RNA sequence: CAUAGUCAAAAGAAGAGUUUGAUUCUGGCUCAGAAGGAACGCUAGCUAUAUGCUUAACACAUGCAAGUCGAACGUUGUUCUAAAAAAAAAAAAAAUUUUUUUUUUUUUAAAAAAAAAAAAAAUUUUUUUUAAGAGUUGAGAACAAAGUGGCGAACGGGUGAGUAAGGCGUGGGAAUCUGCCGAACAGUUCGGGCUAAAUCCCGAAGAAAGCUAGAAAGCGCUGUUUGAUGAGCCUGCGUAGUAUUAGGUAGUUGGUUAGGUAAAGGCUGACCAAGCCGAUGAUGCUUAGCUGGUCUUUUCGGACGAUCAGCCACACCGGGACUGAGACACGGCCCGGACUCCCACGGGGGGCAGCAGUGGGGAAUCUUGGACAAUGGGCGCAAGCCUGAUCCAGCAAUAUUGCGUGAGUGAAGAAGGGCAAUUCCGCUCGUAAAGCUCUUUCGUCGAGUGCGCGAUCAUGACAUGACUCGAGGAAGAAGCCCCGGCUAACUCCGUGCCAGCAGCCGCGGUAAAACGGGGGGGGCAAGUGUUCUUCGGAAUGACUAGGCGUAAAGGGCACGUA
């Protein structure tokens, strides 16, 4: 399996909305991320404001 | 606490060669002792990694501690110039005090010995 | 001893793990020095799993002399905390595995 | 540039009936809401996740819940056999032999290769018995077969009896210890004892302990400095009711000096002083584990402290210490007690408030299940072995904003039921049913792949599941309460202050919408009522937010302590 790996607390923070995060493939290597998995950080963030519609 | 500090400072790696590296042997035991070779390996890599993240921490609190004297000086510096300049004030109104409370003693006076 | 282990929660037949900095002698999912991070044993949408660690405090207790369990030993690993486990070495089993694609959105046979 | 940027942290405030001929006020009672570890009635299709002896800390049949290490150590006794490496596939019944190179020793300086019985050959060979406390018997396998020793059985798990402050919550402190774990340094020497040995015990130096050329620079031990984690000790503040309990204390409060402890200390021996605590409630009595929190609530409060987690206390009832880094130790030891089981009658044995389970009590609370696959833990260098921790199945509408029990159409407005100057198909059950067409969730039945997934280097209990495909036929799946007012929903028959109903006000004495049945209707719905319990409504103990002239309530009036 692929992992998806975020760095947690102060020193690990992308900025507001949540850690930096790696990829670290089965084989022993890592890299950065993807699009599609661009998308999935950026969907998961918390929202700083309520629920408009 | 920034994604450039993170995305340009991290170690992404290679390919490790050590997954799948087993060659299996003609002998159970010398695969024992191979395999016990490696616990030895493991146990080394380990005490390695150890030290680097003892040395990391300790920079990491001698940068902290220069920090927080240096931020010290500076508070100590501005509190003692805030304090003379109380100081100063202090002694101008009390200099200011003295010739309102001589002229009322003498007014309070003159009434007690008009009362008298 | 100081332990980097695993904690369970989630609920039944749906598990979700915490890694945690204990005390040995303490329960599973008792009494602990602090949390350290996540894992998510389950696959996700995108096709793998997550995980999340506090990487300063894992430097912390490994500087200190913690010792981590077996699955932390792993996942340590794999963010690059530390070293490849012995056993990793060994290599995959075969043998002839079904490659016969599946619909994503469906699961059935394409 | 960007895996940037966005600044969210609530919602929650309802009234009604009932004192009078009527009124307004005061003031209670009752009702509509939410909820529970609940119980009971009637009635029930499914999946999942939670929860499930609140009473007798009552008594317990049976099995399991803590072991592991031969890489610490001898011991006896089982088996089997009498040098290392490489090749043997083709012509004139076949497992074990032939060839090539190294190596130990013997025999006559280059080559050759234990005793006895029976037989053969010219000392050797074949078979057999005893070998091997024996001029080193060469390898091997189990030794569990029983032990000594180490580490762990102080964790995990259970319960809430006691405890009102030696506890707990929160924040601090000094006068301490700390196995395993991380990191430095130094050592690891020599004698004796347990039938035999040792990493067991004793002695000497300076403290010790050795194993492994099978684990030879790898483990282990000891001493000294440290980090980390725990533990002991102390303390500020906060933390029940009761004054129809006013005094309590005499090692008590302090001092000195000895002892004890790892460590401060009346912890305690002796001596000296008379202190200490208390109306800001000591002491007595009653109740109670505490917290995070749970339910309710426009904030506050009230009730609770069950599941789960943190701390404490306890382990049949009392009292002790030993070993240990750690216990005054649930499944350890000693003593006393009650109960109980064996006894060959001398004496022994036991402790479910571990997981299942059984009696008993009770309105009431579950299987004498599966696996160590995952996570956590003990032992081991590992391989592994243990683990009723846990994980996962089983039972129970106990809970949960879940899903289903069909979707359409259908007028002979069928039959049948109920009501009716017996009005409009007379009104209604009622498009309701049946019939006809469509779809098969949930459940049912039959199959198929499985590194789908939980788990990976590998290992899957769950799993007779799930997933995917196929068969089938609306088929297998709707009740409970209510209909006088509060409160949504009305008629007929029976009864006649009877039988009965009832949360409150009240109904029933011949036309009862109130009792009981028929018919119809309303609310909720796999539930729905009833009882118990909590909060709300209740501003009905009022901080938020009330009062005391005549309704409950100003002390008869002052003086003065806090
Ligand atoms: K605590
Ligand atoms: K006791
Ligand atoms: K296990
Ligand atoms: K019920
Ligand atoms: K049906
Ligand atoms: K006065
Ligand atoms: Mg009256
Ligand atoms: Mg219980
Ligand atoms: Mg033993
Ligand atoms: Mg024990
Ligand atoms: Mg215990
Ligand atoms: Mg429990
Ligand atoms: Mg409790
Ligand atoms: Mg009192
Ligand atoms: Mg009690
Ligand atoms: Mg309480
Ligand atoms: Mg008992
Ligand atoms: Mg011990
Ligand atoms: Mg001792
Ligand atoms: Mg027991
Ligand atoms: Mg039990
Ligand atoms: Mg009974
Ligand atoms: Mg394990
Ligand atoms: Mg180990
Ligand atoms: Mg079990
Ligand atoms: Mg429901
Ligand atoms: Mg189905
Ligand atoms: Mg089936
Ligand atoms: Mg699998
Ligand atoms: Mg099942
Ligand atoms: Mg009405
Ligand atoms: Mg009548
Ligand atoms: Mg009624
Ligand atoms: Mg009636
Ligand atoms: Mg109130
Ligand atoms: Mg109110
Ligand atoms: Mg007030
Ligand atoms: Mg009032
Ligand atoms: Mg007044
Ligand atoms: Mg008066
Ligand atoms: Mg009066």
């Amino acid at each position: 399996w692929k992992i998806t790996v975020e760095k947690l607390g102060p020193q690990g923070k992308r900025g507001n909305g949540g850690g930096w995060k790696f990829v670290s493939l089965p084989d022993g290597s890592s890299r950065p991320l993807n699009e599609v998995e661009k998308m999935y950080v950026k969907r998961e963030a918390p929202r700083r404001r309520r629920k408009i519609l | 606490t920034h994604h450039r500090h993170h995305q340009e400072t991290h170690s992404f790696l290679e390919p490790e060669s050590y997954i799948g590296s087993w060659e299996a042997p003609k002998d159970p035991k010398d695969a024992e002792r191979m395999l016990a070779q490696l616990r030895r390996d493991y146990a080394k890599k380990v005490s390695l990694y150890r030290k680097d993240y003892v040395h990391e921490i300790e920079m990491l609190r001698v940068e902290k501690q220069r920090k927080d004297e240096a931020r010290l000086v500076a508070e100590r510096a501005a509190n003692e110039e805030r304090r003379r300049l109380k100081a100063e004030a202090a002694k101008v109104r009390a200099e200011e005090r003295k010739i309102f409370q001589d002229e009322f003693r003498k007014t309070l006076m003159k009434e007690r010995a008009e009362k008298l | 001893v100081v332990r980097l282990r695993l904690s369970r929660l989630g609920c039944k037949n749906r598990p979700f793990f915490r890694v945690m900095a204990t005390d040995s002698r303490s329960p599973r999912d008792g009494k602990h020095i602090e949390v350290l991070g996540y894992f998510n044993p389950l696959p996700g949408q995108d096709g793998g799993k997550r995980m999340g660690l506090k990487f300063d405090r894992i430097k912390y207790w490994l500087s200190v002399g913690a010792q981590a369990s077996d699955p932390v030993q792993r996942l340590l690993f794999r963010s690059g905390l530390l070293p490849p486990p012995p056993m990793v070495a060994m290599g995959r089993k075969g043998g002839e595995r079904d490659t016969r694609p599946v619909d994503p959105m469906t699961g059935r046979f394409v």
